[PDB]
């Protein structure tokens, strides 16, 4: 597990691909609805399953005569020339949890805290913001819990990180101005119910110069495909999630001028490309022979 | 939140007419219009969707038109089958509103030449004032077009207490002949020096009067 | 053929729910696929609720959001839709609607292209009621031609359809017998008026009938001038 | 690449991906302003002015076919607008025209009509117009008849001329 000098993509990892449709194909096994609405129309009614997922973890592992490397450097932004390389037999243990501005029951950064993107400068790509101290979600249907503590510490990290890369500059945690209602809230799978919460109401803070409102929903969009997924009711009265958070899903603004004559950037959060959350678990890991 | 249109129109068995409905960017600049056909009593069909499309059956006859905030239906060669009433559908963004309707619109083709009402008022019935209730019964008959229009009076001071009025028919002639009702007990019914029922028809006025005394 | 069928006319009493189906044939119902839609009697369409752009509902227009439920069963493929705490307003006539046959992936967007025939909820005070008919004596005001108009108030009287003739249907011409108006007493009204020759009265007598089928009673009675 | 909607109408701008494949695509217009963009499946909205009336076809994506619909145009939405897919600038340059008559109906005659064209901001207009009769009149900026006829009821249309493309505005008239 000797030292070479190799650059590594994310971005461009041919397995996240490959880990994505593992996902899409596990996803038809254990959550069939009992519709699927998809472009005529294609459609069929059948009686569903209604098995949960409760997030059995995959090891995409290297096939006959490739390897699976990882990189060393204790810090690295998602596209760059890895300086330390070691060599894996497997990928770790994922745990796959479709997920929209958070990312769940996941992989923390242990000394600094990260942001990758295939262009961070890239006033348009999804940003991951992989973190180093973790936070609790507690939710019930009816109200979710995160702690109001956490927010103002984390507040400092933050503030300390992207002035860094956006120097004498001012920023905003705003809501997302449009879109669907997977992406304006946060989208998450827990026990065969699908939650959105308006965390429009959780970033409504600004720069330097808590309960969230869930909603169980039966008939849901996909992520897996274009178009909607219609999942039969509920059996039971009262439902119990506990998630723990290791990361975010990031874009901000920009807008290039305009006498707005703006200190500001607004980051709202974001979401939606499977991918992105495959990719922040798997960004490490890279497929190779000789 | 509401969308309008005109409560009413009318035209020849060759014309063509319009029927325009308006709105708010809110619902109508946002989403789709579509137009839906009501016969005499029976279900709203779907006259047009889309704005511009029509479904099968439909004749060519029958066009659509959407820009700015409001909605334009087309007709031509309008026939006496076309009498029935329009309504416009728009899908609502805003607030929580959901679908909207216009009101809708009451169409009507002439085929007939201007009719005036003939009109007949009956007294309290002798039985009826003994079983102490009067009603007195107004028969507006033989019009067209069939709108009417009718309000009673005590001495030419107006009631609007006490008055039902059943809406224009279709009659054995095919002309439209209408009911209006005023109920009092006795104890007024003898009091004043008469009653009177009027009825306005496009405009003009034919008036009977009836007196107790 | 595609049809829509909906379930027969009913009639409530104020504060009980109502619950009215559906059934489609031609297709499978999406289960986004229907929309309850419901026409006051002489009124303009009045839109319940719907599937939306919010995805958990299925969505339910103010008025009517404390009290309503709607349905649709992917495999019986029916819609139940139930309307509780009924008001004197309620009584209209409800439609099922439906999508069908074009692609609503946008979902947000399909037509209203199936409708059913309609089916009819009235709310009442009253309970079952006979008619009592009172007669109209040809007038003064009645004879020009030679001609004049008699006839029957039917009045005060519930479940609504009441029938009339005259000579038990041997006098058919010149016969109107007018819609009915309905009583603030919760009771529906009817008067049924034939125009007859002068000539004809001082000889020829007159019975009208008056049949209720929901009051089970039957009237005839002749109006003297 | 240029092309011209009429106001309060419905528009839309074309982008096409190299092979007929979803891609991550994104909106943008005159600034570096997002409109539209999306995310795999799930479809989101920029904060420009223009966000709501801002929506593209769903179904196409598959094909890579990611369109820019404005709709309900308004003269100000007139803008030069950028789709960026698989590291690709596509442009379009789209105005809006709107055409006008002096009074909302029942024009009678000796009475006078009146039509004029806002152009947006910075740009060209010439008008055809040719009556429901045909007699053909060039306005150019506004068109107006002094006098009105029997002959002018009906409805007449207009053209409209920027970047050599033409679009019509065509008037419903009561005499
Ligand atoms: C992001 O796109 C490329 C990616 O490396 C980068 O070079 C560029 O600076 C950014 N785009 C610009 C020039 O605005
Ligand atoms: C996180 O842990 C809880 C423990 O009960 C489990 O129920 C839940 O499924 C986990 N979250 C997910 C969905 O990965
Ligand atoms: C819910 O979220 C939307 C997202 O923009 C926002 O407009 C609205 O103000 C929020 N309302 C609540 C319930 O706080
Ligand atoms: C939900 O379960 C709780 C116990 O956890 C029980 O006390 C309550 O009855 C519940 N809801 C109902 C009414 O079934």
């Amino acid at each position: 597990l000797e030292n070479v000098i190799e650059n590594f993509n994310m971005w461009k990892n041919d397995m996240v691909d490959q880990m994505h449709q593992d996902i899409i194909s596990l996803w038809d096994q254990s959550l069939k609805p009992c519709v699927k609405l998809t472009p005529n129309t294609s459609t069929i009614a059948q009686a569903c399953p209604k098995v949960s997922f409760d997030p059995i973890p995959i090891h995409y592992c290297a096939p006959a005569g490739y390897a699976i490397l990882k990189c060393n450097d204790k810090t690295f932004n998602g596209i760059g020339p890895c300086n330390n390389v070691s060599t894996v037999q497997c990928t770790h243990g994922i745990k796959p949890v479709v997920s929209t501005q958070l990312l769940l029951n996941g992989s923390l950064a242990e000394e600094e805290v990260v942001i990758r993107s295939e262009n961070i400068s890239n006033n348009v790509k999804t940003i991951i913001v992989h973190l180093t101290e973790s936070v609790n979600i507690t939710c019930i249907g009816g109200h979710c819990n995160i702690n109001e503590k956490a927010w103002n510490e984390t507040l400092k990290k933050v503030v300390e990180k992207l002035v860094k890369y956006f120097p004498n500059k001012t920023i905003e945690f705003a809501p997302p101005v449009g879109g669907d209602l997977e992406i304006t809230t946060h989208s998450f799978n827990c026990g065969g119910e699908f939650f959105y919460c308006n965390t429009t109401k959780l970033f409504n803070s600004i720069h330097n110069s808590i309960t969230l409102p869930c909603r169980i929903r039966q008939i849901i969009n996909m992520w897996q495909e274009v178009g909607r997924a219609m999942y039969a009711p509920p059996s039971k009265g009262n439902i119990t999630c506990i998630s723990d958070i290791t990361g975010l899903l990031l874009t901000r603004d920009g807008g290039e001028n305009k006498t707005e004559n703006n200190d500001t950037e607004i980051f709202r959060p974001g979401g939606g490309d499977m991918k992105d959350n495959w990719r922040s678990e798997l960004y490490k890991y890279k497929v190779v022979e000789i | 939140s509401v969308l309008t249109q005109p409560p009413s129109v009318s035209a020849a068995p060759g014309q063509k007419v319009t029927i325009s409905c308006s709105g708010s960017s809110s619902n109508i600049g946002k989403n789709y219009v579509s137009w839906y056909q009501q016969l005499p009593g029976a279900a709203p069909k779907l006259l047009i969707f889309d704005d511009t499309q029509r479904p099968s059956g439909i004749p060519d006859r029958f066009s659509g038109s959407k820009s700015g905030t409001s909605a334009t239906l087309a007709i031509t060669g309008l026939q006496t089958g076309d009498e029935a009433d329009y309504y416009c559908g728009t899908w609502d963004s805003s607030l929580s509103t959901g679908q909207l309707f216009g009101g809708g619109t009451k169409l009507t083709v002439l085929g007939q030449p201007k009719a005036a009402p003939s009109v007949t008022l009956f007294p309290p019935s002798s039985e009826e004032l003994q079983a102490n209730k009067a009603t007195l019964v107004c028969l507006i008959s033989d019009f067209y077009p069939g709108a009417v229009t009718v309000a009673w009076k005590a001495d030419s001071s107006p009631v609007k207490a006490g008055v039902e009025t059943t809406t224009p028919s279709k009659q054995s002639n095919n002309k439209y002949a209408a009911s209006s009702y005023l109920s009092l007990t006795p104890e007024q019914w003898k009091s004043h020096r008469s009653y009177s029922c009027q009825v306005t028809h496009e405009g003009s006025t034919v008036e009977k009067t009836m007196a107790h005394a | 053929q595609v049809q829509v069928v909906q379930s027969g006319a009913e009639v409530r009493k104020p504060g009980a729910s109502v619950k009215v189906s559906c059934k489609v044939s031609g297709f499978t119902l999406t289960g986004l696929s229907i929309h309850w839609v419901r026409q006051a009697p002489g009124k303009g369409l009045e839109w319940m609720g719907g599937f939306g752009p919010e995805e958990n509902e299925i969505i339910y227009a103010q008025k009517f959001q404390g009290r309503v439920s709607m349905t649709e069963d992917t495999s019986t493929n029916t819609a139940y839709m139930e309307l509780s705490s009924l008001r004197s307003e309620d009584t209209a006539v409800y439609y099922c609607a439906t999508g069908g046959n074009y692609y609503n992936l946008w979902t947000g967007y399909y037509p209203l292209a199936y409708w059913g025939q309609g089916t009819l909820v009235t709310v009442s005070s009253a309970s079952t009621k006979g008619p009592s008919v009172f007669p109209l004596a040809p007038s003064s005001k009645s004879t020009s031609g030679g001609t004049a108009a008699l006839g029957c108030l039917v009045k005060d009287y519930f479940p609504e359809p009441v029938t009339v003739s005259w000579n038990s249907g041997a006098l058919t011409s010149g016969v109107h017998t007018f819609p009915a108006v309905l009583q603030s007493s919760g009771l529906y009204s009817l008067s049924s008026v034939v125009t007859v020759p002068s000539s004809s009265l001082g000889t020829q007598t007159y019975i009208c009938n008056v049949n209720h089928k929901p009051s089970n009673t039957k009237v005839d009675k002749k109006v003297e001038p | 690449k240029v092309v011209l909607g009429k106001k309060g109408d419905t528009v839309e701008l074309t982008c096409t991906a190299s092979q007929k494949k979803s891609i991550q695509f994104h909106w943008k217009n005159s600034n570096q302003i997002k409109i539209l963009g999306n995310q795999g499946s799930f479809l989101t909205k920029g904060p420009s002015k223009l966000n709501d009336r801002a929506d593209s076809r769903r179904s196409l994506w598959d094909q890579g076919n990611f369109p820019l619909i404005i709709k309900n145009l308004k003269i100000e939405d007139s803008d030069t607008y950028i789709c960026e897919v698989e590291d690709q600038k596509e442009e379009v340059q789209l105005l809006v025209f709107g055409l006008t008559a002096n009074s909302d109906t029942h024009l009678l005659q000796g009475q006078s009509l009146t039509l004029t064209l806002e152009s947006p901001p910075g740009s060209s207009p010439s008008v055809q117009c040719r009556s429901p009769r045909g007699k053909n009149i060039q306005g150019g900026k506004t068109l107006s008849v002094s006098q009105l006829e029997l002959q002018d009821s009906g409805t007449w249309t207009c053209t409209v001329l920027q970047n050599q493309k033409k679009v019509e505005f065509k008037i419903d008239i009561v005499v």
